[PDB]
């Protein structure tokens, strides 16, 4: 891939997301989704190996099916309303189809099976796009149709995502599958608060993106994709292990780290609506996420695993990866709890 | 609703179940995807034509344009799947288990 | 500090806390009414903008 | 009987879908999809969309022609499967036709049928517009407005088609 | 006595930690097959409508 | 306003002081980012690239100032809406007739 | 939209196609033009929570125009009765019907 | 589920146990079938019989748990003349947990199932007595 | 402007700098076969960059002040210790072999970077493509376990795939009895313990595995001891070669842009030389690892990224 071609394709991925976000017409929203899927597959196939081919095919089949259900909902909405405006849907069957269509696009459980596999099959840079940028467009549509979403359906997906994400991460030794299951679990929190306060869905989304972007950027820096490969970081870049520790604890929602904020704010919103059993269940089940974050901090930062002799050759060479924005993202990933009231800007 | 909608809606459902219930050939599933667009095209056209909403008469055309892109995208992936395993069978796409 | 400074400093703290505590209860009651009745700035989900309608004479009379 | 023209076409429409949804050899799946495109064009034509109908037929005829070529190269086996050659294909094919027949039988037996949702079986002509004396096609004016009104739609569609060429070449350059 | 057996075996960190291991294995021990994942999408939609009436 | 970071009506509010404690914290966060940047690239943490360190602080404070202004404005808006709604619906916010503890009754629970 | 850049910049990218009461080529009106306009003008500015309740009449009439469900039920009632009376030798249609 | 759940709550507690048990048995069987559908879809049986034999065990295990829960919870209230007692569901929950352990051949599961199912059921009874909402309507 | 996609977009493409003198030549042959002397002559006559064979301290010469570092900063791998006790218990034999391969891999990247960046050809003495000959001889002599051989194949399998083979392979073919004689004359005491069986295993590995593979994709020139004497004859053959096979014919700008992006980042090059496969020979524990690593950073001009060490005269650090 010619560098100019990569930029144009990369700009098209953003263009499709932006089209969804600025569109007031259901057709243009669907077009934006198609444009996004068209441009992301070549990024997935960038390295041209059988695994990347499998991931791209599994991704394409899933996203195509969601687009069909989404467009079906739009046409049903047109029959029962005669209009195309992006807003609440006027038919409950259309609401179900759109909600499920967006659930597949996000990778929410039980439409989650593709997220672990696609993420594992593609490079880290592509996985970063998949688990962060690709969340924006479906969430922005959910942010506009939520008044007509069936409450039981959306909360059922949120609960299942948190459980399935929590349990799925416990068995993983690959860093890309850990980030996939962690992503599934975090998506559950975003949609659980969606019916009550959409602002806290945006807050959780932004903070999830900052923390996920930081973790992928640190994995890219040392070119690590397994738990054991990451366990050598202490012997080359000690500073990196400390940043991984702080970021991982934040992702686990431990105060006083930034990652505690979205969980804190979502519990507040749910209790204000006399929803007590669900936030309690959610917070406890999120302890599964913390458990398999803590294993990574054990093998990465708090202990020292054995090295290999050839590691000494890497002591003589500096990191040359861009690590774009890493110093800023890690500070935002960890030291933002004192600034929590700034969430009103999202209002 | 009008009785035509019963069969067009049924047609969409048949292709949806067609897509979700795979066999071996990945090509067969790509046809069920083009089947869903065909029914979506037809059902959109009936609604738009019957209601005399002129400006959306271009909507079904745009629908076909982005169906062609998906089919071209789907066929491209089938080429690379076939070049790897020598068939388009979907059971070969299980490295990532 | 003398007992007087800390005493009246405490009163100034209690006033601020009491005022905030009242507004917190008022807001939860305003949010409850606004959401139920939709007659306020909050929970104002958009309708279709009427300036998009065409009021010109059409190709046929009855419409 | 002729008043039910659109319904009769829609019955063949579903039957074509059962043809390729049962998923026999893609040679026959393509045939099923060509038929559905044909009577699908007929359905849209009978609602006043001659241009829309003929084009979906034209586009799908070229698409299945590419599919036929790809089937002989990448989706062919020694014994291509017909609807009668496989129990799973025949079972799906039979199931879809019986589910189609019964829906037809009740809606014709009663002039209404309930299949999850209420459908009226009075014939599709009853919903048509009564008056019409404009000296033009409404579909043509609506479609032709893509170039005056649909400036934004042309940009996004033109870009996507251009990117589609770039993308397919990246994907297929192993 | 048997009563404390329930109050222990059920609340043991081993019990809690070992049930999470079963659930983890059930979730993650998949075949990686497109056919099986999409067959489950079909079941999710059917029970969503027939059993929970999410479309109503 | 629609899709505006700071609508014109926001200029009636007193801007954040340049010595705001929240703005000082933001500036500190830029300092930490500047130090981490030296660390990950393996330069002398406190000394290296003071030009780079000044830009981390300046950019954080620049962005933080506008975020704090929007933050303040959105809370002023929330109060403006809440108070006007209370004005518009007197029947839903009636003054409580306030008894004194001499008149009110509370059951006493001995701590024996 | 999520980001209303169209209103901010004043450009009009897709609002033109959103409703069937908008300006059409050569002023061809949609079949339900009057019903849409009434519902859009009833609910303008008051929000969906209020509009769901205070514009049911306008919406209910608009829905009747779109899908004609009440009308077709009425016709099926009349047609069904005529079958009963024609088949019983009770009523005879006039020449023009 | 909505209608089937309603009828269970429709009839008074501690009375008409045959009907209560029919409700819980129906809730048990439906849960077993749902587990059977996902199980067979994602873990393909070797033969069509073993797919039916797997549906047979899960559906029967789930239906047995519900039937025993409904029976024990109703009879316990009937004996004790305490309809709205949370403790009645505690006994129903443990009996169900025992059925799972008996059906599973493992004293480890039977004990753990007793505790967790016992506490869960009592919370359910507490929930509708006190009006707790699991999926709460947005109100503020 | 450090090389990257932007520099490429602005017109820094490999095709603009290559010629028919932009070749990658490798000189091969058994021990004491005259490789290094021949290699220098070829480079001098063709105006190519000569790379002395990569040893235990090759990486040292490319970083810092260029001097060899103390051997604790190389795992204490010792060539002399290999010749004295080839079966030592501490795994010196394979630890040396694994270190040497990674040294050659690093050198090959440095050679390719020079070729692509400047267009000047290079000459190497052996390479990653022929390093396996010593692996094969070591194992056939029982100097390493079968587990070590599998490890080596794993590292080579994920590293040698990303590069292009040399344009020309020169092979000085000296019979084993002659090598055993030349080693005696040389005077190295440790080297004199090399057995004939070991040397016959290197010759067998070369003549049986290396040259047939290189024939299918490189211009392979072979010479006797007497032909190798006159580098003028060798240069004459090279200057009249065809170059009608091998992957170099299928390379274009975007492919060489990708290759250059790899070989200029040395950590990316060395990534898989340290795969977490815990062989006893190459594994090191935290206490030893941590202790040596802290020593490494105390070395002169080694605590900070090059250019940021005041203890070696670097200035303007507060503006860098
Ligand atoms: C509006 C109305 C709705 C509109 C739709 C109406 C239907 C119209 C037809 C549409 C086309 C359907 C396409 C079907 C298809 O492609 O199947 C391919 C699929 C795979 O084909 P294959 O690659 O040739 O494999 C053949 C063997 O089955 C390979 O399996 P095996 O070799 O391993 O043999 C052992 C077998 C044995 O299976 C079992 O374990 C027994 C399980 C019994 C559970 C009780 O294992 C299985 O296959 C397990 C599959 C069980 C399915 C899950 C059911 C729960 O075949 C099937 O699974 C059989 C289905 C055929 C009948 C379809 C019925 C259509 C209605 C579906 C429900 C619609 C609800 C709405
Ligand atoms: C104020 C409001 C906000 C409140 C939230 C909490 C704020 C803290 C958030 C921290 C954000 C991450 C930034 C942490 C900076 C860590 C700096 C450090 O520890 O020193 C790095 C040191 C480097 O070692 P060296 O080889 O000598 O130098 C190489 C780099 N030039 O590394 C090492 O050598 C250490 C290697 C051993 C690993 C030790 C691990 C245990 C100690 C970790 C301490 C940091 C814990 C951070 C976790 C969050 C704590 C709240
Ligand atoms: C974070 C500092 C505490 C460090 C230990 C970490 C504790 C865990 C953090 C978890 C979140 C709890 C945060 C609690 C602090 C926020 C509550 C608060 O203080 O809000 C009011 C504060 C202004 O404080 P005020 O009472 O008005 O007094 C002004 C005096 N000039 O307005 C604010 O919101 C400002 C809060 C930012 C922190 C104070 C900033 C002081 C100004 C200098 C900049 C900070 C530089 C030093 C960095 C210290 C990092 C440890
Ligand atoms: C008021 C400050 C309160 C701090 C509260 C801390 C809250 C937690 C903040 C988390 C972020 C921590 C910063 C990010 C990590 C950077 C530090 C690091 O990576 O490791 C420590 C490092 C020493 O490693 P080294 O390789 O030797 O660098 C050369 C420095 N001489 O660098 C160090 O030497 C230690 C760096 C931390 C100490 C900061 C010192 C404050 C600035 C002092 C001004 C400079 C004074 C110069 C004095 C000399 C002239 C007299
Ligand atoms: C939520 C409340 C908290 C609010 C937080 C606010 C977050 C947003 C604020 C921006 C965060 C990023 C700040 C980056 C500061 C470091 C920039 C720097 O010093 O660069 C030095 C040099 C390039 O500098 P130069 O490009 O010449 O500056 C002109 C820019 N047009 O080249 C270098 O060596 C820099 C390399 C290190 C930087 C990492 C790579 C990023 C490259 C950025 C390019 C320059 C960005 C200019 C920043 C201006 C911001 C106003
Ligand atoms: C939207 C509304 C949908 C509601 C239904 C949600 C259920 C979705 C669950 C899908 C993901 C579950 C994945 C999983 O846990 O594994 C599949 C599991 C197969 O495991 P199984 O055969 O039952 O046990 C073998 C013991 N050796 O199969 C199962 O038994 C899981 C059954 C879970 C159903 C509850
Ligand atoms: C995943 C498979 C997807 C398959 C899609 C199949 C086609 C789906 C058709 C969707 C439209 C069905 O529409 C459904 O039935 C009729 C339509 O008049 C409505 O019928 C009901 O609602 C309206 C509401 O005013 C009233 O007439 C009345 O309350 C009742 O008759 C339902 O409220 C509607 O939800
Ligand atoms: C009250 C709520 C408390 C919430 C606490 C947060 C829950 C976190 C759950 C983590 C569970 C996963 O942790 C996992 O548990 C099993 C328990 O069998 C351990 O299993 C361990 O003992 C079992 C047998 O007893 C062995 O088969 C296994 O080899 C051994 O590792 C795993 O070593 C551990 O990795
Ligand atoms: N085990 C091992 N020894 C090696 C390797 N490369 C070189 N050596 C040894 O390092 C010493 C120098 O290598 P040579 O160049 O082949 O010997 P030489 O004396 O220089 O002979 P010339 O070809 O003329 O240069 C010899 O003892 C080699 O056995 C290697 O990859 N593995
Ligand atoms: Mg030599």
């Amino acid at each position: 891939m010619n560098p100019i071609i990569f930029i144009i394709i990369l700009l098209t991925i953003m263009l499709g997301t932006i089209i969804v976000m600025i569109s007031s017409h259901w057709l243009l929203v669907w077009i934006g989704f198609e444009m996004n899927m068209l441009a992301i597959i070549p990024i997935m196939m960038k390295n041209h190996n059988p695994r990347a081919t499998e991931a791209s095919t599994k991704y394409f089949l899933t996203q195509s099916t969601a687009s069909m259900l989404l467009m079906m909902a739009v046409i049903i909405n047109l029959m029962f309303s005669g209009q195309w405006t992006v807003m609440k849907l006027f038919n409950p069957m259309a609401s179900m189809l759109m909600t499920m269509a967006l659930a597949m696009k996000l990778g929410m459980a039980p439409f989650h099976f593709w997220v672990p596999e696609v993420t594992q099959g593609i490079p880290l840079s592509s996985g970063l796009i998949l688990l962060t940028w690709q969340k924006l467009a479906p969430m922005s549509v959910l942010y506009q149709i939520f008044p007509s979403i069936n409450l039981n359906l959306i909360l059922t997906l949120s609960v299942l995502s948190i459980l399935i994400g929590g349990w799925g991460g416990l068995n993983q030794t690959q860093l890309r599958k850990i980030m996939a299951y962690s992503s599934i679990a975090h998506m559950g929190w975003m949609t659980a608060v969606l019916p009550y306060n959409p602002t806290m869905t945006l807050l959780n989304l932004i903070i999830y993106i900052i923390m996920t972007s930081t973790m992928f950027t640190m994995f890219m820096a040392n070119s690590t994709t397994t738990t054991l490969s990451l366990s050598h970081t202490w012997n080359k870049t000690p500073i990196m292990t400390v940043l991984i520790l702080a970021t991982l604890l934040s992702m686990g929602g431990l105060p006083p780290l930034s990652g505690f904020m979205p969980k804190w704010m979502i519990i507040q919103e749910m209790t204000k609506n006399n929803s007590i059993i669900l936030p309690t269940f959610m917070a406890i089940t999120a302890l599964l996420n913390l458990y398999f974050y803590m294993r990574l901090t054990y093998s990465t930062t708090l202990t020292m695993f054995p090295s290999t002799n050839n590691m000494k050759m890497k002591w003589q060479f500096p990191l040359m990866k861009k690590m774009t924005f890493l110093p800023t993202m890690v500070v935002l990933s960890t030291m933002m709890l004192p600034l929590t009231p700034m969430l009103s800007v999202l209002e | 609703m009008s009785m035509v909608y019963m069969n067009i809606m049924m047609a969409f459902t048949v292709s949806l179940v067609g897509l979700l219930m795979y066999r071996s050939h990945l090509m067969s599933s790509l046809l069920c995807l083009e089947g869903m667009m065909l029914s979506l095209f037809v059902m959109a056209a009936l609604t738009i034509l019957n209601s005399h909403f002129t400006l959306a008469s271009m909507m079904p055309i745009i629908l076909l344009v982005f169906a062609a892109c998906e089919a071209a995208l789907g066929l491209s992936l089938l080429v690379m799947v076939s070049n790897t395993y020598g068939t388009d069978y979907v059971q070969n796409l299980n490295l990532l288990q | 500090d003398g007992p007087e400074k800390n005493y009246e400093r405490t009163m100034a703290i209690l006033q601020i806390e009491a005022e905030k505590a009242e507004l917190r209860l008022k807001e939860l009651e305003v949010r409850r009414l606004m959401r139920a009745r939709g007659d306020g700035p909050w929970f104002h989900y958009p309708t279709i903008d009427k300036e998009l309608i065409d009021h010109s004479p059409k190709a046929t009379p009855d419409n | 009987m002729m008043l039910y023209i659109v319904f009769i076409l829609s019955v063949i429409f579903v039957m074509g879908f059962v043809g390729f949804s049962s998923k026999p050899s893609p040679i026959y799946g393509g045939l099923g999809l060509i038929v559905s495109g044909g009577v699908g064009c007929g359905i849209v034509l009978n609602f006043g969309g001659s241009f829309l109908g003929l084009m979906v037929f034209l586009i799908y005829l070229g698409g299945m022609m590419v599919v036929f070529g790809y089937t002989t190269a990448m989706a062919t086996e020694q014994y291509p499967e017909i609807w009668l050659s496989n129990k799973a294909v025949l079972g799906a094919f039979v199931t879809g036709l019986l589910m189609e027949f019964f829906m037809v039988y009740y809606v014709l037996k009663d002039k209404e049928v309930e299949v999850v949702f209420e459908f009226n079986g009075l014939g599709d002509w009853v919903i048509y517009d009564t008056g019409d004396s404009g000296f033009f096609s409404e579909e043509a004016m609506g479609i032709a407005a893509l170039y005056s009104y649909g400036t934004w739609l042309v940009i996004v569609t033109g870009w996507s088609l251009l990117i589609g060429v770039v993308v397919i070449m990246e994907i297929t350059r192993g | 006595s048997l009563l404390d057996l329930i109050w222990l075996e059920a609340i043991l960190p081993k019990t809690i930690s070992l049930a999470q291991m079963k659930a983890s294995t059930l979730v993650t021990n998949q075949k990686g097959l497109i056919k099986l994942y999409f067959l489950s999408f079909l079941i999710t939609i059917l029970i969503s409508m027939i059993l929970f009436n999410f479309h109503e | 306003a629609t899709f505006q970071f700071l609508p014109d009506e926001a200029r009636s509010l007193p801007p954040p002081k340049l010595t705001d404690p929240r703005l000082a914290f933001v500036g500190f966060l830029g300092y930490c980012s500047g130090l981490i940047d030296n660390a990950i690239r393996r330069r002398p943490v406190l000394l290296a690239g003071l030009h780079r360190q000044l830009l981390y602080i300046t950019s954080f404070v620049f962005v933080g100032y506008y975020l704090l202004k929007r933050q303040d404005y959105m809370y002023a808006v929330r109060d403006h809406d809440m108070f006007s709604y209370i004005k518009s619906h007197p029947e839903d916010f009636p003054e409580k007739d306030k008894k004194t503890y001499g008149e009110v009754f509370e059951e006493f629970h001995p701590v024996r | 939209p999520f980001f209303d850049v169209q209103k901010r910049l004043g450009v009009d990218l897709d609002r033109w196609m959103t409703i069937q009461s908008a300006e059409q080529p050569h002023k061809i009106p949609s079949r339900c033009h009057a019903f849409e306009k009434e519902w859009i003008e009833c609910a303008h500015g008051i929000g969906s929570i209020r509009a769901e309740k205070e514009c049911k009449i306008e919406f209910e009439d608009f829905r009747e125009c779109l899908l004609r469900q009440k009308t077709m039920k009425r016709l099926h009632a009349i047609r069904r009765q005529r079958e009963k009376l024609i088949k019983e030798g009770k009523y005879t249609p006039p020449p023009h019907h | 589920a909505k209608t089937v759940l309603r009828q269970y709550w429709d009839i008074p507690e501690g009375t008409e146990c045959h009907r209560k048990t029919y409700a819980t048995t129906s809730i048990g069987g439906a849960a077993g079938l749902v587990v059977s559908a996902y199980s067979v879809a994602l873990k393909t049986p070797t033969s069509f019989l073993e797919g039916v034999a797997r549906t047979g065990r899960y559906t029967f295990t789930a239906a047995a748990i519900g039937a025993i829960f409904g029976l024990t919870s109703c009879i316990s209230a009937q004996v004790r003349e305490k309809p709205d007692d949370p403790l009645n569901y505690l006994i129903g929950g443990c009996a169900g947990g025992l059925i799972l352990g008996a059906r599973t051949r493992s004293y480890g599961i039977g004990a753990a199932a007793c505790a967790y199912m016992g506490l869960t059921a009592a919370l359910v009874k507490m929930g509708q007595l006190e009006g707790w909402q699991v999926f709460a309507e947005p109100k503020v | 402007l450090q090389y990257g996609p932007l520099a490429y977009i602005l017109g820094e493409k490999a095709t603009k700098k290559m010629t028919e003198k932009s070749k990658l030549i490798t000189v091969d042959g058994n021990i004491c076969s005259g490789k290094s002397k021949l290699a220098k002559e070829i480079a001098e006559k063709l105006g190519l960059k000569h790379f002395p064979e990569a040893g235990i301290h090759y990486v040292d010469s490319t970083t810092g002040d260029g001097k060899p570092l103390p051997v604790q900063f190389s795992g204490n791998c010792s060539l002399e210790k290999f010749y004295d006790d080839p079966k030592s218990n501490d795994g010196n034999s394979y630890r040396l072999q694994a270190w040497l391969y990674a040294s050659r891999l690093l050198q090959y990247a440095d050679a390719l970077e020079h070729l692509l960046s400047t267009g000047q050809g290079v000459v190497l003495e052996r390479s990653i493509y022929s390093d396996f000959v010593f692996l094969e001889a070591m194992y056939r002599q029982g100097f390493i376990r079968k587990q070590c051989v599998d490890h080596y194949n794993q590292v080579k399998k994920v590293t040698i795939c990303e590069y292009l083979p040399p344009h020309v392979v020169v092979y000085v073919d000296v019979p084993v009895p002659e090598v055993q004689s030349r080693i005696q004359k040389k005077g190295n005491p440790h080297e004199m313990k090399i057995t004939s069986a070991y040397l016959q295993d290197i010759e067998n590995a070369y003549k049986g595995t290396f040259l047939p593979e290189m024939s299918e994709k490189c211009e392979v020139l072979q010479y006797s001891a007497w032909e190798a004497q006159d580098a003028e004859k060798v240069v004459e053959d090279i200057e009249y070669l065809k170059y009608d096979k091998g992957p170099w014919l299928d390379q274009n700008d975007r492919k060489l842009h990708k290759l250059r992006m790899l070989v200029q980042d040395k950590l990316e090059v060395l990534n898989y030389t340290s795969i977490p496969v815990f062989l006893p020979e190459v594994t090191v524990g935290a206490h030893q690892s941590d202790q040596v690593f802290q020593e490494f950073t105390e070395l002169p001009g080694r605590k900070y990224r090059a250019g940021y060490n005041e203890d070696v005269g670097d200035k303007w650090i507060w503006l860098k």
